[PDB]
């Protein structure tokens, strides 16, 4: 089993009435740990696991810097917007993280985005970003010229992402890292139907052209798939089901 | 958390100056070194991220987060280094942590030495120079007599470089010869008329 | 990267008034802090200045006695209420963190130079003398020291530098780092400094060389009230000559 | 400028048997930009104890979102979900095809 911590960023200029205009929602796998937005200008926890070991320097520290990171990212959308000669309103997204492989290596990506596609993807084993067109060639080059940024990203990606994601994992261990059987069952409908539900981790592996349902989270902290034309995989065990 | 630094340094012209920095946070990722002169605001010089040693000219970081110890290397230190070294580490939350600093005095190579204490005109005025970097000028035990401290001229051109002090008084029985009577001046010294 | 300009670079100041210095950076950067520092002594931070809202401020700086405030990344004030002497010290600008660049690490500005006295009746310009070299050095190293006092002067906001056929020269040339109390003993002391400018003994011996010592004082400004029985002592240039001779 | 419309996946959170209290999933996945409304429709009267995650972001840039109500399924109530999207000229209604 692998395990990931990222962050993501949304920023909406000129919004339309309700959208705010910043959001950042960070993720330890596919749990939502950490939320700010620009209408609460405030770093708060998303499980009570976050709560719970956080002492409330924590917040409070990195709610600043997320009101730094708010006002930048009106500053970076605003020189886009004037660099494609731009207006009305555009998206700017980004989105930083790491893995932690079952082997023991890790894994870094840093990339941005504008409306919604591939703008700039950082490449922390070569100290170089990958731009997408002449406006992100732009800003490649003004970071590739700092040092400092480069050096900074790299050692955030392979030093201090891996060592919170640790400690996050520490901190809902029972939730994180619990595993629930899948529920699975054959139903024979018309117009051959192997349904599984209420699994956790939602990785799961279904076989018997053979047609393949979404795994989707059913609302309590457990996913459901199903598989149609049985063999069922999950957390590395095997079930067996016949007609 | 906090950073620890020494004080006061002295080190030979050319040989390697180390300046030492320890700090407490484990969690500590990036690490400073900014140089300051007297009057001067403090100058970032390099920094460090990882493990092991980083070279920039004669500067040279070293970072052990085992031990938690950052250490600068000027090597081939001129008096143009002797300045106050200040140690910066950064935590988790991207805050600055600084230390007491370290003053780095360089003595110069005075090759040829050659001390004498001299009277200049337009009060009168001792000057006592050419004097080696093993001598130490000492404040006078007079308050009439004012007494400066050690400085060090460099005639690029000439590529000559010269310590000296300057001594003056408004008492009439000061003289040259009892000006520097406080400090250790070599026996040698020239005292002419 | 980012430069950072502060305002003003000095100023003299009396007990009991406000004084509001500000920090003005060329480009956004996120973190902007403020620190006091001492000369020959150690950087000690203030606050954290906070885009929109109030400082955080550190232990023992209080937010009625230095207020700040940053409307935007690149401008924030600093105001030193209610000044006393003991507040007098340099007020450094800090500015790091992210910006259009990338991660900056944290720069200072130039700082301003606060001197908060009791009284403005004892600010005092410098009487500047220069020294010709002594014939025995001249002939005993074939070089020729010349020396500069300035004396007199309060308080201790002073640039001294040498001026050999009118251009500013700097080999050579070594002034005392920090100035000296005509009477330690004082509180509100004089003080002097002294620097010397080594040349060879051919250039001293040419009577068409002209050597000039300049000190810049830095005293009162045209807004400070002066009602005293002397010459009011502002900012000015005071300076002493010499020319050479065989 | 990207605009994907957005998927619309109509589902209950437990194998639905009537007279059994269950939760009715709508899942919006895949769309962009982030402005979407959403609402889940018992024989088409809008249903106002709907709650909801909040938005969610994939690895494409895309959004997902989560709308749930508690309910209990019969055999004569229909169940449907209802999402306008700037991609969609009038919004789109997704019945619930019952497991059965
Ligand atoms: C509190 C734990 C919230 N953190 C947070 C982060 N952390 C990532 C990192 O500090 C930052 O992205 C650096 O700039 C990476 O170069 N990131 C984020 O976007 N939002 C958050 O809420
Ligand atoms: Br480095
Ligand atoms: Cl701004
Ligand atoms: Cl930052
Ligand atoms: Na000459």
């Amino acid at each position: 089993r692998t395990h990931s911590l990222r962050y993501f960023r949304l920023g909406v200029s000129d919004p339309i009435h309700g959208v705010p205009e910043f959001i950042s929602v960070g993720y330890v796998d596919s749990h939502p740990i950490t939320t700010y937005d620009s209408v609460t200008r405030q770093k708060e926890p998303r499980a009570p696991w976050m709560a719970e070991n956080l002492a409330p320097d924590h917040w409070e520290r990195y709610t600043q810097l997320l009101r730094g990171w708010q006002q930048m990212f009106k500053v970076e959308l605003k020189r886009l917007q004037r660099h494609y000669n731009h207006s009305g309103s555009h998206t700017y997204q980004r989105m930083i993280g790491c893995e932690l492989l079952e082997d023991g290596s890790t894994t870094g990506f840093l990339q941005y985005a504008y409306d919604g596609q591939d703008f700039l993807i950082f490449n922390k084993d070569t100290l170089s970003w990958l731009a997408v067109d002449n406006v992100a060639h732009t800003i490649k080059q003004a970071w590739e010229a700092n040092q400092h940024e480069l050096l900074y990203q790299k050692n955030w990606l392979e030093e201090e992402c891996i060592a919170w994601l640790k400690r996050f994992l520490e901190y809902g261990k029972d939730t994180l890292q619990r595993t629930e059987p899948p529920l699975v069952r054959v139903n024979r409908k018309e117009t051959l139907f192997c349904k599984a539900h209420g699994f956790y981790p939602p990785e799961i592996y279904m076989t018997w052209e053979i047609d393949y349902g979404d795994i989707l989270p059913s609302g309590d902290g457990t996913y459901q798939a199903w598989a149609s034309i049985c063999h069922v995989e999950h957390s590395g065990v095997h079930m067996v089901l016949q007609v | 958390e906090v950073e620890q630094n020494s004080g006061p340094l002295s080190v030979p012209e050319g040989a390697i100056a180390s300046l030492n920095c320890t700090y407490s946070d484990r969690g500590s990722q990036s690490f400073f070194w900014y140089r300051q002169y007297s009057g001067k605001s403090p100058e970032l010089i390099m920094f460090i991220y990882s493990n092991g040693d980083k070279e920039d000219g004669r500067f040279t970081a070293q970072l052990n987060k085992a031990s938690q110890y950052v250490s600068l290397l000027i090597r081939d230190s001129q008096p143009s280094d002797s300045a106050t070294y200040l140690c910066a580490v950064r935590d988790a939350g991207n805050m600055l942590t600084f230390g007491g600093g370290t003053r780095l005095m360089v003595k110069p190579n005075i090759q040829n030495p050659d001390p004498a204490v001299y009277q200049l005109r337009d009060k009168s005025v001792c000057l006592f120079t050419d004097f080696d970097s093993q001598t130490n000028v000492s404040q006078s035990k007079d308050s009439d007599v004012y007494i400066t401290d050690k400085c060090v001229l460099d005639m690029r051109s000439m590529d000559f470089k010269s310590n000296s002090a300057v001594a003056w008084s408004n008492k009439s029985d000061f003289a040259c010869a009892n000006a520097f009577n406080n400090s250790i001046i070599p026996e040698d010294t020239f005292f002419p008329s | 990267s980012a430069v950072i300009s502060q305002k003003p670079s000095r100023d003299i100041c009396q007990r009991g008034t406000s004084l509001t210095i500000q920090c003005q950076v060329d480009s956004q950067v996120t973190m902007m802090f403020w620190y006091r520092q001492q000369p020959g002594q150690s950087l000690t931070l203030i606050a954290t200045a906070n885009q929109g809202s109030e400082a955080t401020y550190e232990s023992g700086f209080v937010i009625d006695k230095f207020p700040i405030s940053r409307p935007n990344l690149t401008f924030s004030t600093l105001t030193v209420s209610n000044m006393s002497p003991e507040d007098s010290s340099i007020y450094l600008c800090s500015v790091g963190g992210d910006s259009l660049i990338g991660n900056q690490p944290q720069h200072f500005g130039d700082g301003t130079r606060l001197s908060i006295l009791e009284d403005l009746k004892n600010v005092f310009p410098p009487e500047v003398a220069v020294f010709e070299p002594s014939e025995a050095e001249i002939s005993h190293t074939q070089k020729a020291t010349l020396v500069c006092l300035a004396t007199g002067f309060y308080p201790d906001h002073v640039e001294l530098s040498w001026w050999v056929n009118g251009k500013e020269v700097h080999s050579g040339v070594c002034t005392d780092p920090q100035p000296l109390k005509e009477q330690p003993a004082l509180n509100d002391s004089r003080y002097a400094l002294s620097s010397r400018l080594r040349v060879s003994a051919t250039f001293w011996q040419n009577p068409r060389n002209h050597f000039r010592c300049q000190v810049q004082f830095y005293g009162l400004s045209e807004n400070d009230e002066w009602t005293q029985d002397r010459a009011k002592p502002v900012t000015q240039i005071v300076s002493a000559e010499a020319w050479g001779r065989a | 400028m990207i605009q994907r419309t957005p998927k619309i996946q109509v589902y209950s959170r437990h194998p639905a048997e009537n007279g059994k209290s269950n939760f009715l999933n709508c899942y919006v996945s895949g769309f962009h930009p982030s402005d979407i409304e959403v609402d889940l429709l018992k024989n088409g009267e809008r249903i106002e104890k709907v709650e909801h995650s909040d938005l969610s972001f994939s690895k494409d840039w895309s959004f997902y979102l989560l709308y749930y109500t508690e309910f209990t399924p019969t055999e004569k109530d229909e169940y449907a979900c209802r999402v306008n999207h700037v991609t969609l000229s009038q919004p789109k209604i997704v019945k619930w095809d019952r497991d059965m």
